[PDB]
């Protein structure tokens, strides 16, 4: 038998080992594929009451390849060490965010 | 002058499809007429009254017999009732109008309701879901992936507080939700105001630990009707995002005044398929469960259980998730369903499932479903805390490997066996249910 | 083994009712949760003698007491407790 | 530990009977611990949180066995349930925790409850009916003699005041009632608004006419709760004797505030048992009617379909009138049940019968029961007020000839014939309905 | 014809036990019908009316005589009551039937109930308690030993500010609870709302000292029903777990009232006994304290007080905490009671008590009662503070050398003294009040 330890917990693919910057292509990659429209988000904070974060730029409308998608991502770390930082996903016909999930923590 | 082939179904009509058995002796035709009848404006005699109103209009006909394939005495009844002789928004007269006596009639043995086409005209006059998906997603801030949910056991013994805790251990290891059990109502050992109250004590402690929105369904429904609105009226007070009903025990009427008051206040209403076994289990008689899925649809629910797995099942789930859906004679739907914008209901996946089913019910359901696990949780050999985390790093997985572009069919053992190398909870779990 | 036991033994068979003899400790009779000892639906005498001080040695400082069963449907006609805790 | 054949049934106990019909290669005790575990405190894998409740004490098991006769994997289960583990005054919840799951289990391909046996204790809980015959009769002042009904024909298709009329008539020659068909409710042709106000004119009317208490049941059942009680306060309004309900449908909630609030104002309610043909039709298969006659007791009702005729239907006719009714396998009845001082549910015959079936019906229902002619009444060649005094004059013939001391059985046919003589409605009709 | 000695009571039955005392020159056997008659369906002559209703079923009868021991013209009454006549879930009736006006009967000159047996049946139909002991320890968090309670003095006399500050110094040393007296409603000198707001003040201040639940009973006793529920409205508005009321001044259906309300809203309610000594005293007039305490536990209530000491004291309080007890002649019960599943009520031990009978009231009540000091804590050399410590340490000491196995009617006066030793609060309390 084992205690499970304390963890604060940070939405979608935070119980997996954090993500190298490998994991971080293929994932972006299904993004395009599907066809929808990722974007850059940051935070100073995380907490479960508040529900928008700060909006990196605008949502890349035009992504050929996944590789534009993660400079952006290195741009705003660099900018913003000490920010939460996520990736989302949006969807045009569905009118809704398909993924949510947590790449840089201050 | 019931029997009508060369009629051809308007669009504002509602149109039925009847498995029929007859008894033998009896044509294929007169026991169509019967229940065509039976169902609408139908009387044994000839009366005089018939004269003054106009019959023709009003009256449900049957346009085409179809007979079923390798069997006797056994064929399918297409029958069209107009738009005008139901009454607005309510699901309890359309049920009366048609299956209300036409079952237990003399000329036929065995009666099944297959289907139930509603036009768009009569779609609207409805409220249907308080919220629907798009909505549900948006309060609760959860995007990616399928939702986790968990039945304490057992279902009938424990104090308020033993339960307040059983709950406590539960979302701490990472299950998006806890659910009160079917029968539990205000059982003498545990009062519904008891539980209301230390269930609320251990949401907002796990809340302020692991740092996410996390909720717990509570059971609301009551005898009467006061008494559902008032107990309702103190889980708003305690700041629940989310309640839970069984719609077919408490009747359509009871589920109807809840949904208008749930709209109103903005609480997510999950909905339990209590009952439902004893109907839609016999080929030959009964009712079709995808009938009465459309009925809650139409009722509202933000959550409906569909039951575990095949080819009949995925026909009614993509029926309450898509705006749109075509006839497919092999998945089970008889007729074009085209609804006018109404949101959309999540299915809920719940009944005997453990760490092994998790790459099959990823892939079938899809994106849009919660996943309850019952026995699977608490039953852990280190206790409910290490059972959460050890099917939500399970569930990860298989929606990180799904996206890359791994086939979870092929490589469905292969995941789930990775996952256990780095993590002590699932090396444990993987273990004891096995194969 | 008093008298009013075998009496009733004899009233209880005589009724073509069975016989059942259930013990319990001080603690689970607060509850009314007694259990069955020994062999249940008893319909002569001397079964009912021999077991009864099989459970009167076999559970002694417990109550036990014995049960009149109309085996229609196995209905409950009679209670009578013998022995009780010291 | 389900299967338990020792246990002696106690007094404060719910016990049922089930036909069972097992999978080939089932033994008869294990597929008998099933249906008695999955309907309470039931679990298909043992859990640890069984070990700090008390498992034993509140657990169903099965009893006794009994083979059927002359019948393969079929035979009688015996179930006994702690009374404790049920809420109070709520058939919702009986109803839920019992025969909930157990239907389409994968062990058994039929099952069917037959009976079930309600302890005094429980049944103090409940209001029951809001009134009862003997409280019924002294409203109404009548005495003696069953009372006469009528269904207006067509069901859908007249007008409010086209409506208004045809019960008029009615009325008029002599029935008691007169009564709206199951399937209106507000159809866009008669708003429920208009047929409540002109059958309000003619019930005045030929009250002042004949000299006599005249009724008409107006259906209340509505989609939702708040229209339901609001439809009832028109109704109490206009000062109606009697409003119906469809309990099946509407749900066993929506018919329980009604009922409450039917004693607080003291209007009787008629209750139609439409949609009963789909459940207890098959004999491997459903739920008996008599177990559902019970359920409307509890849930109150002052009068409920029975049903046109045997051996069966006095079972639970009999079952539904008496204080006291004795177990007879035979008749149908499984276990001895005693209603505490609960006052009696009138029988209501309805369903293709005219004045020949006259002698048949006041013999074998008796005195305390209502027989209602849909199609025998309307149909008279000289409209609906001479048709009326036919069936009038036919059971007040049968009524005299059977205090006097005539067997009805036997002189049947031969009362009828003499009553033809000096009145010349019962002449034409006769003549039309023959044999 | 009312005196019938054959008769074997039903389990659906009320029975009662009398101590009769009749005038000289007066049979055993007239006496015994007079009070079994004039107490239901009785009437001096023979009435007409009698011959419509069935007076055999209805009347309550005599069905067995004992003669009191060392006693001439003394013998007990066993009286059997049908279970029908009654109303249900009303103590207002079952006391109003029975014990009406059979007192000050011309025939007999002293008359006295000893006790009253429910069937469980009847029990059923109540409420009962809104919580129970269990439910109770559940909401503050406290288990294995005696509560401890403090009752301010003086009666009334305190403004509302100095009642605050003398309840604020005895919660801050370590008691449990604080009491209203039996007398404080809304005398001019403190009005209920100021004294309710200082209390508030005084709790809130000791909860985050000492860092436990702390609560008082805040008397909401009342002349009127409006102003009784107004009052218990701003007592749940400032988040009180505990108010208390008493029931035999107050009425049986004022405490009513207040029981559902308490239920509904998730207060515990503390019971004082006032007035019952008027009753209660004469062992050949009145009725038995036993009787009332059944009817309390009926009524409802979560704590109720019992008095200090004996084998007829421990009769009634294992009567209201155990589910089960057996008729004992030598305790003083004379019936065979049976709960179903009611939860229990908690004693409350107050009057005249110090810190070397604590020895005596742990072994005798055991762990479920409240003990309360009213005298033995203000009246400390030292103030409320050091008071409430030296009566907290001297139970705890108890309770550890209860566990470990110690006998306290042997080594009693031993446990206070070796704990004298490191508490210098004790040493001047040991001091003062003596022996």
């Amino acid at each position: 038998m084992q205690t499970l330890p304390k963890e604060r917990r940070y939405e979608t693919l935070s119980y997996l080992p954090p993500l190298t910057d490998v994991q971080i292509e293929k994932q972006v990659q299904y993004i395009l594929s599907q066809g929808y429209i990722p974007a850059v988000e940051f935070n100073e904070v995380s907490e479960p009451t508040e529900l928008y974060w700060t909006l990196w730029k605008l949502p890349l409308f035009g992504a050929k390849t996944s590789r534009e998608v993660l400079a952006e991502v290195q741009s705003c770390r660099s900018q913003y060490p000490g920010h939460y930082i996520r990736v989302v996903g949006f969807d045009n016909i569905k009118q809704c965010q398909i993924l949510s999930f947590i790449v840089h923590k201050p | 002058t019931y029997y009508t082939p060369d009629y051809t179904p308007k669009d504002t009509d509602i149109l039925a499809a009847f498995r029929v058995t007859p008894q033998p002796g009896v044509p294929f035709e007169e026991a169509a007429a019967a229940v065509a009848a039976e169902s609408s404006t139908g009387t044994w005699t000839t009366v005089w009254t018939d004269l003054l109103t106009d019959l023709d209009r009003y009256k449900g006909r049957c346009y085409d017999i179809e007979p079923v394939p390798g069997e006797d005495n056994q064929f399918i009844a297409y029958i069209a009732y107009p738009l005008d002789l139901f009454e607005e928004g309510s699901i309890t007269n359309v049920l009366t109008s048609i299956v209300g006596n036409v079952f237990g009639f003399k000329a036929l043995r065995a009666l099944r309701l297959e289907d139930i086409r509603f036009p768009v005209a009569y779609i609207k006059t409805f409220q249907g879901p308080p919220h629907g998906i798009q909505v549900e997603r948006d309060k609760l801030n959860k995007y990616g992936r399928p939702l986790l949910g968990c039945t304490i056991k057992p279902k009938l013994g424990l104090s308020a507080k033993n339960y307040g805790r059983a709950v406590y251990e539960c979302l701490r290891g990472g299950l998006d939700f806890t659910k009160d059990d079917e029968n539990i109502n205000s059982a003498p050992f545990q009062r519904w105001r008891d539980r209301f109250l230390f269930v609320a004590d251990a949401i907002t402690k796990a809340q302020a630990e692991t740092g996410e929105i996390k909720g717990h369904y509570l059971n609301v429904t009551a005898p009467t009707c006061e008494e559902m609105l008032k107990r309702a009226e103190y889980a708003k007070e305690l700041k629940q995002p989310i309640i839970m009903h069984d719609y077919l025990t408490a009747g359509f009427t009871a589920n109807t005044t809840l949904a208008r008051w749930c709209r109103d206040n903005g609480v997510l209403l999950h909905i339990h398929r209590a009952m439902h076994a004893v109907i839609d289990r016999q080929k030959n008689h009964g009712i079709h469960f995808r009938v009465l899925a459309k009925a809650l649809r139409l009722s509202g629910g933000d959550h409906i259980h569909t039951g575990t797995v095949r080819g009949i099942t995925m026909g009614f789930v993509d029926l309450l998730r898509e705006n749109y859906v075509e006839q497919d004679k092999s998945r089970g739907i008889y007729f074009t369903q085209d609804w006018a914008s109404l949101p959309g209901v999540m299915a809920v996946a719940s009944g005997g499932i453990h760490v092994w089913h998790m790459p099959a019910l990823v892939e079938i359901f899809g994106d849009d479903s919660v996943l309850q696990f019952g026995g699977g949780t608490l039953g852990h050999p280190w206790g409910n805390a290490p059972g959460a985390t050890a099917n939500r790093v399970a569930l990860e997985a298989c929606v990180q490997a799904r996206n890359e572009g791994r086939n979870l069919a092929r490589e469905g053992n292969d995941v789930i066996r990775e996952a256990a190398k780095w993590s002590p909870e699932l090396a444990v779990a993987c273990e004891l249910w096995k194969e | 083994l008093s008298l009013e036991t075998q009496e009733q033994i004899r009233q209880i068979l005589s009724q073509g009712h069975k016989i059942t003899f259930e013990h319990v400790d001080a603690r689970r009779f607060r509850t009314g949760s007694w259990q069955s000892c020994g062999t249940l639906h008893i319909d002569a005498e001397s079964d009912a003698i021999s077991t009864l001080e099989a459970c009167l040695v076999d559970y002694d400082g417990e109550y036990v007491r014995m049960v009149g069963i109309d085996p229609k449907g196995k209905r409950r006609v009679v209670e009578t407790i013998i022995q009780r805790p010291n």
